[PDB]
């Protein structure tokens, strides 16, 4: 009845997944955040 | 009921070169009765619209052919071939 041409656009297409290939750095956490991880240990080592 | 033998007939409305813009059937009902002593029988009904084909006639088909005496025969040969024909 509906023909070859209707039903077609009842199923979807979907995404053909890829690759999402980054360097991805270590993830860098806000300071505000990263002063929680350690109590007050600022200014204390000599980063040299 | 186990097969038909329907003698149908409908009616096409073109709204375009293929699709039908309406589709009327009444046809007829057919099947075998007891003692190969057959009597009366009844029909059918149907409509639609903005169609691609007919659900009653292509059913009947596809299943299969008609009433079909006619099988073609395997080969062919020549009947009153020539320039006297």
């Amino acid at each position: 009845v509906n023909g070859d041409n209707v039903d077609a656009n009842y199923s979807k297409v979907m995404v053909e997944p890829r690759a999402n290939m980054k360097f991805d750095f270590p993830t860098l956490k806000s300071y505000d955040e990263i002063k929680q991880i350690a109590p007050e240990l600022e200014g204390m080592l000599d980063l040299e | 009921f186990d097969v038909l033998t329907f003698r149908c007939e409908s009616t096409y409305k073109f709204k375009s070169a293929n699709v039908y813009s309406s589709i009327k059937t009444t046809g007829q009902v057919l099947l075998e009765l007891p003692t190969k002593e057959v009597i009366q029988v009844g029909s059918v009904d149907y409509e639609a619209g903005t169609s691609y084909g007919n659900p009653v006639t292509d059913y009947l088909s596809r299943n299969g052919k008609t009433i079909e005496e006619s099988v073609i025969f395997e080969n062919a040969i020549p009947l009153s071939s020539g320039e006297e024909l």
